[PDB]
């Protein structure tokens, strides 16, 4: 989020290693949307009944 | 040169709008008859009642078509607190056979409990969204992810637009260095309130719409609001319809260097203001090239305004639905 | 040089080649294509596949190959065969029968759908006749023949929907769209005739012939730079160009040859280059302008006697140049047709050009193709 073109270009190197390809992107794939959908997927698969990890990321954000 | 009849279609009620194909030949009438009538201009041109099916409850004010890359899909609004979505799907493989057609509600956005004052799809360059506004002062912003995945609709965004929403407008945008904006004309009545029209932008780093502007000047319930088609036009213009006619030019004078977004520095001129309709002006309709504007009001007349080589503006047509307009006209200085 | 050809000795005679369509609008070579027999082993229609474009195809002989897929045999020669849509096929029979298939590319078969068993015929002898030209704009279908009848059909019917008969009809050579529902032909009298699909009657709808050596015009086509201006070729060797949708007038009378223009066809990637095929014993690529001062496709080919690739350009400072198009008075000169003969070739009866790509099947028992028409 703080970086830019070099950041997203490098980040794709490990986004591919995390293997996300499904779902159409608009106006070409952007690492931002890539990470957002990645985290959403991590959520919807591993779902704790108490928003534990919601809290975790929120607190790192703060 | 087509003489006018008062004879109307079999709609036993007020006819609200008619929507035409963004690729041609196809039209449809929406009315208070609650039945949506799809007409098709034949090769001879004869348009006949090719389809008619119920779509809503209450007065179905507006039908909006979407380009077939959206699918052959349509939105519609009525007194049902919701917005209905129909794509026409047919059977079989169209090679030299034409099977049976069928109207499909992909979705209907419940839109909380608020009456959809306006609703329409989203522009190409920003992905495929759709916007709904209501007299709640709240604008809901729904999303369909994938191409075969149409029926599903998730409120991607919402913009709270102070007074009750009446008329909405998308900003044309086709540059990555440009941003999508929305103008909102309010039909609430408050002479006190200036800026009855509110303007929001997508600041991309914030990932979010902020208020770009208001028209601190406007205290008149806005009938309709209409961006001028501006994509090669290096600034923007706005047509604003109430009892009078407002035309504004918005030029990026400062685009910021490290503080862009929130508000960006634009000169706004009231480059035109007219009461020539001599009555309340309901709608202004743009030419798709963004060079022509039509204007109608209660007197059932339409005045037709263009820009010159000084870009200033003249009425080049005056069309009467309460009478018979006169012929040609041309002039210079 | 001009991108030499791949020649595949197919050991087969060719009459009709027509791209397998996908309608709408796209640039690729239809890899799939249906072929009507000149005489392959019998008269038949075969399915054939071509490794499109120099990209992903420089192999399977030298520069690609078409391959036989299946075939089904057909009474009466396939003089003409046009496609209603992606896989519905309409061919004329020398038996005077209109034949429509639905192709099965996956099953590699052709389905015998619809037959108008009845067609153009001779009177006073009670003999059958083939069809001169089929016209396919989906799904409306037009047929025209030697005797001069008019055969108007909606798709999918085994009985005549209409045959316009006249107190005046003649032999017909070539047809073309003028508009969506307007049609022109060149005839065997030196006759330019017009019709509208909706309005017809008795005796030809419109008839034309004028000064300028009216000769039996054999081939007509609408330009790859515009349709309502068309070009026709006939006996005299002069090409006649016209602008219509209800009235004729000459763009040009180009003295492009001294003898019959049997068939002419149009360059897609170059809306101003042409090709001509002729069973006078030759086949020419036609090019704008003349002279060897520009790359000569006037004597190009013929194995030896080759000449092309000459150029010079004025910088427009103190230099001036003028050409023929800038004159509007009729009777222009030759415009660069080159006949080509690799080592030996027989009657080439079908050819196709898509972009700068070209295919052609022949009576030379082989196929000739090029990726590029120039260099």
């Amino acid at each position: 989020q703080q970086g830019g073109e070099a950041a997203q270009a490098e980040a794709w190197e490990w986004l591919a290693a995390n293997q996300l390809a499904t779902v159409i992107t608009t106006k070409e794939s952007s690492a931002t949307d890539e990470a957002w959908r990645l985290m959403i997927s991590y959520l919807d698969k591993y779902e704790s009944k108490n928003t534990l990890y919601h809290h975790c990321i929120i607190n790192k954000l703060l | 040169m087509f003489v006018a009849r008062s004879i109307a279609a079999d709609h036993k009620d007020l006819i609200h709008d008619v929507s035409f194909d963004f690729h041609g030949r196809r039209m449809a009438t929406c009315s208070s008859d609650q039945s949506v009538k799809v007409w098709d201009k034949s090769e001879n041109g004869n348009w006949h009642c090719t389809a008619s099916w119920k779509t809503h409850s209450g007065s179905v004010w507006r039908v909006t078509w979407a380009h077939p890359e959206f699918g052959q899909v349509l939105a519609s609004c009525s007194f049902d607190r919701t917005a209905a979505v129909w794509e026409e799907i047919v059977g079989e493989s169209n090679d030299k056979l034409r099977g049976q057609s069928h109207w499909v509600k992909r979705t209907t956005l419940v839109d909380s409990r608020t009456s959809v004052t306006d609703v329409k799809f989203a522009p190409k360059h920003m992905g495929l969204m759709l916007a709904t506004c209501s007299a709640d002062g709240v604008v809901r912003i729904y999303e369909a992810p994938d191409v075969m995945n149409l029926s599903q609709w998730s409120l991607q965004h919402e913009i709270s637009c102070k007074l009750s929403c009446s008329c909405i407008s998308w900003n044309p945008s086709s540059s990555r260095a440009h941003s999508p904006m929305i103008a909102v004309g309010s039909d609430d009545s408050s002479p006190n309130i200036m800026g009855k029209v509110q303007i929001y932008e997508y600041n991309e780093n914030t990932r979010k719409y902020a208020k770009a502007e208001t028209l601190m000047s406007v205290s008149d319930p806005v009938h309709d609001i209409a961006f001028a088609p501006n994509l090669g036009r290096s600034f923007h213009i706005l047509a604003v319809a109430t009892k009078d006619v407002r035309i504004f030019t918005m030029k990026p004078l400062r685009k910021e260097l490290s503080s862009s977004g929130g508000v960006t520095k634009f000169e706004i001129h009231t480059v035109a203001q007219f009461d020539n309709h001599n009555s309340q002006v309901w709608r202004v309709s743009w030419n798709i090239t963004g060079t022509v504007l039509a204007s109608s009001g209660d007197d059932g007349t339409v005045r037709l305004w263009k820009a010159n080589y000084m870009d200033n503006w003249k009425c080049i047509g005056v069309l009467k639905g309460d009478g018979n307009p006169v012929g040609n006209s041309y002039q210079g200085f | 040089m001009a991108d030499k050809f791949a020649a595949k000795f197919v050991s087969h005679k060719i009459s009709r080649t027509r791209w397998r369509p996908v309608s709408a609008s796209s640039l690729q070579q239809p890899d799939v294509f249906a072929t009507g027999s000149w005489d392959n082993e019998e008269n038949k229609v075969c399915v054939w596949a071509t490794s499109d474009f120099g990209a992903t195809s420089l192999d399977e002989e030298y520069q690609g190959d078409p391959k036989q897929l299946c075939d089904i045999k057909h009474p009466g020669d396939v003089m003409d065969m046009q496609f209603l849509d992606k896989e519905r096929i309409v061919t004329g029979s020398s038996t005077g029968t209109v034949t429509i298939f639905r192709h099965h590319e996956n099953n590699q078969t052709l389905s015998v759908n619809q037959r108008w068993e009845q067609a153009h015929y001779h009177v006073g002898s009670n003999m059958r006749a083939p069809c001169t030209a089929i016209v396919c704009s989906s799904p409306e279908i037009v047929s025209v023949g030697e005797d001069g009848r008019i055969n108007c059909f909606r798709a999918e019917s085994r009985d005549v929907l209409r045959t316009i008969d006249d107190a005046d009809s003649s032999t017909m050579h070539g047809v073309t769209f003028l508009r969506t529902t307007e049609i022109l032909t060149v005839n065997s009298v030196g006759q330019l005739k017009l019709w509208d699909l909706r309005k017809q009657g008795n005796d030809p709808t419109q008839i034309f012939s004028v000064t300028g050596e009216r000769v039996p015009l054999h081939c007509v086509d609408r330009h790859p730079n515009q349709q309502h201006v068309v070009a026709t070729g006939g006996q005299d060797g002069m090409l006649c160009i016209w602008d219509v949708r209800h009235g004729k007038m000459p763009m040009s009378l180009l003295n492009a040859h001294e003898a019959e223009m049997w068939e002419v066809h149009f360059h897609p990637s170059n809306p101003d280059h042409l090709f001509t095929c002729s069973e006078d014993g030759s086949l020419w690529h036609w090019d704008a302008s003349a002279d060897s001062e520009k790359p000569t496709f006037l004597l190009g080919g013929r194995s030896t006697f080759n000449i092309s690739r000459s150029s010079i350009a004025p910088p427009n400072a103190n230099q001036s140049l003028a050409c023929a198009w800038l004159s509007t008075d009729p009777t222009k000169g030759q415009l660069e047709i080159t006949n080509l003969l690799p080592s030996s070739t027989l009657s080439v009866n079908s050819l196709d050009v898509l972009g700068q790509n070209l295919v052609c099947g022949t009576d030379a028992e082989a196929i000739y193709v090029t990726r590029r028409l120039f260099s």
